[PDB]
């Protein structure tokens, strides 16, 4: 190819490969001035050097401690192919490796604020009661920074529901079935937030979940 | 070079507790204001059997992925390595030796 282009996650091992470089001559084979010999000649950010190559099969590993989304997105680097061996009269070619950087699911949803204080009216239904809100260091819109939310606690027979208003991510928090002040005066509450994206490294079933306090009062 | 002593594994257990089993360490900021980076290589990580020894770049700390036996594979040469934080020399290398310690599981056998 005239442009080799790759793409590989964000803060997963080094030592991964990226893809693999491929080239041919037409002179006689096994010579030497058909002996291929394949090398990286820059980087953009110029220094330090974060990718390897591998001289006699043109496989791209990395090398860098870290390939972070959250700050850097791409690497174009400039690559060659030279036959007899690399040995100084060999002819050689110049040619171009662009490697994407891919968001994983690193980030969580991060409150300003875990305790919250409400009130509505019994018999009411169509009306909200709290907002909540979160950064995530993820790239928006993707399934990474996106929002979800649940009712963890004191919910017990079905009054409330929480749902996402996209645009910011907002936990919105309303009464579906109406509240009976002839029954009940205060409740207290728990809610949650993580993302639609999963979370890894044992994760999943609540340390990716973060939590705030409610109060709702009749 | 030198018989130094070996770091001992047993016999058909699973050899993962002792993980890692061995580390290099060296530091640079005080004498050079770098960071490092570090490196193994050998029998066992380099040289035949393959896979047996594992370990992460920044760290130095050493690891074994199998179970083993003596009557299989007798013992392991390793050398560590460090670099500087753009690819330079500052450390001297040195070697690193594995034996498999043995018990009795098997029977003699003829010529």
């Amino acid at each position: 190819e005239e442009t080799y282009t790759f793409t590989i996650f964000e803060n997963c091992r080094v030592g991964t490969t990226v893809g693999q470089v491929c080239a041919t001559d037409k002179d006689e084979p096994d010579t030497m001035h058909t002996r291929l010999k394949y090398s990286i000649i820059g980087q953009v950010p110029p220094s330090p050097t974060l990718f390897s190559m591998h001289p006699t099969t043109g496989v791209i590993t990395t090398t860098s401690s870290q390939l972070d989304r959250e700050l850097i997105d791409k690497y174009q680097l400039k690559i060659k192919v030279q036959d007899m061996d690399g040995q100084y009269f060999g002819l050689q070619t110049t040619s171009t490796c662009i490697i994407n950087i891919d968001d994983v699911n690193d980030h969580l949803p991060t409150f300003t604020r875990t305790s919250y204080v409400t009130s509505v009216e019994e018999n009411t239904v169509d009306v909200e009661i709290l907002r909540v809100t979160v950064e995530d260091k993820d790239l928006v819109n993707t399934a990474n920074w996106r929002a979800n939310y649940t009712i963890l606690k004191g919910n017990e027979n079905g009054n409330f529901k929480i749902v996402t208003d996209a645009k910011t991510n907002e936990g919105v928090l309303c009464v579906v079935k109406p509240l009976n002040y002839e029954e009940k005066q205060q409740m207290i509450l728990q809610i949650g937030v993580v993302n639609e994206a999963p979370f890894s490294r044992e994760a999943s079933p609540r340390s990716a979940m973060s939590t705030a306090t409610v109060t709702v009062n009749v | 070079a030198w018989i130094t002593a070996p770091v001992a594994l047993r016999e058909g257990e699973d050899l993962s507790k002792k993980n890692p089993i061995a580390k290099i360490h060296s530091d640079l900021a005080e004498e050079r204001g770098l960071k490092i980076t570090y490196k193994y290589t050998g029998k066992g990580i380099t040289e035949p059997p393959f896979g047996i020894f594992v370990f992460n770049k920044d760290t130095g700390e050493l690891n074994v992925t199998s179970i083993l036996d003596r009557e299989e594979t007798p013992f392991f040469l390793l050398t560590g390595y460090a670099l500087d934080a753009r690819g330079n020399n500052v450390e001297k290398p040195l070697e690193l030796r594995i034996k498999v310690l043995d018990i009795n599981d098997n029977e003699p056998v003829f010529t």
